[PDB]
């Protein structure tokens, strides 16, 4: 809409079936923190700035709960109208330049999803890595779409190849987005 | 340390489906100018909107008619309220130590690959400029810069290419201008390879 700074205080997504829910805070495009539903923690993404400012879960449990409500109200307001599938977009790039000596940190851009359910992995040299992995939540876009984002720290090789793999409803079959150092 | 934030409060209406509630507080010039809009999404549609410039809720489609009203009635003085105890509060106590102040300085790294690349990375916030310059002179022709790249971990990089050739004597310089910085970093690349 324009504006200096935009800050989105409580985006809440609830989804069934499965009772699906998240809860953030955005400032500038950036992700301050989820709710952790589950666990009722405010989880930060910079430490940091838990130590300068705070959130009371209970905040995002509360919103949640309406958000359950309101989905029972607008699927039978709507003649349960289901969603719509779209085929999400990903793209790796590495966090700094590519250098061999200075461990690094690969980046899968995952744009275009919806609705929010989704598998991001990755694979080195073909199999399948859990070690050294990180996601974002689901960041809203202007179309009501999401993005996400997945990190995989790596050590620089001409050895070594990668691919984010994309799971997805939208998806006639996964995507994967391989990505190797020249 | 510092202030517990406030949410937006999602208000509440009398095969995969979703809902989505997204608050936005527009900020100008500080909390100067403040826009604040709240969007009630049903799957991807959004059906009902508060909008502080309107200065109350509007069915957007048809999914909304059924709400507008009592949303007005029922929600109003509350929703209204919030473009100071939601935006002004939060900007104001919590994003002036946090993410207002935040200040990251740009990596500037020059490689090969002929194409010059000027790599620009790790900076916050989002102001930068990165020019390209040939033997003491600014470069533009054969020059792109891609868009900013939000790396989602509260920083973001830029990369700008030059097509070149690596002609003995000539030297080529990549100068960077960023807000955490008091003068421009610039950084060379001599031919042979810096």
């Amino acid at each position: 809409i324009e504006a200096d700074h935009v800050g989105s205080y409580g985006i809440v997504v609830y989804q069934s079936p499965g009772d699906i829910g998240q809860y953030t805070f955005e400032f500038d495009g950036d992700e301050l923190f989820y709710v952790d539903l589950d666990k009722k923690e405010t989880i930060w993404m910079l430490p940091e700035f838990a130590q300068l400012r705070s959130f009371d879960p209970q905040g995002g449990l509360q919103n949640i709960a309406t958000g359950k409500h309101n989905l029972g109200v607008l699927t039978k307001r709507s003649n349960s109208t289901p969603a719509t599938n779209e085929a999400p977009q990903a793209t790796v790039f590495p966090k700094s330049p590519v250098l061999l000596g200075q461990p690094n940190t690969l980046i899968c851009f995952v744009d275009n999803i919806f609705p929010p359910v989704i598998n991001i992995t990755w694979l080195r040299n073909s199999k399948s890595v859990a070690d050294g992995v990180y996601e974002t939540s689901f960041f809203v876009n202007r179309d009501y779409s999401f993005h996400k984002l997945s990190y995989l720290t790596f050590i620089p090789s001409d050895d070594d190849i990668y691919d984010c793999k994309v799971e997805h409803w939208g998806l006639e079959e996964p995507v994967l987005k391989h990505w190797e150092p020249e | 340390r510092g202030y517990g934030g406030r949410a937006s409060d999602y208000k509440s209406a009398h095969r995969h489906f979703v809902v989505q509630f997204q608050p936005f507080c527009y900020f100008t010039n500080g909390t100067q100018r403040i826009r604040y809009v709240t969007r009630y999404i049903y799957n991807r549609e959004e059906y009902l909107r508060f909008d502080s410039d309107v200065g109350e809720y509007r069915a957007v489609t048809e999914l909304g008619r059924p709400d507008a009203e009592y949303y007005n009635k029922q929600y109003l003085e509350r929703t209204r309220a919030e473009l100071d105890t939601v935006c002004r509060y939060n900007y104001e106590e919590t994003e002036v130590p946090t993410s207002l102040r935040r200040l990251e300085q740009p990596n500037v790294v020059i490689s090969l690959s002929n194409t010059l690349v000027c790599s620009v990375t790790d900076f916050y916030p989002a102001k930068i400029k990165v020019r390209w310059f040939r033997n003491g002179q600014e470069e533009t022709v054969g020059v792109s810069s891609t868009q900013l790249i939000r790396n989602g971990d509260w920083t973001f990089q830029v990369l700008v290419m030059l097509e070149m050739t690596p002609r003995r004597g000539e030297v080529y310089t990549c100068h960077v201008e960023h807000p955490s910085l008091k003068s421009p970093i610039t950084v060379e690349w001599r031919a042979q390879s810096e």
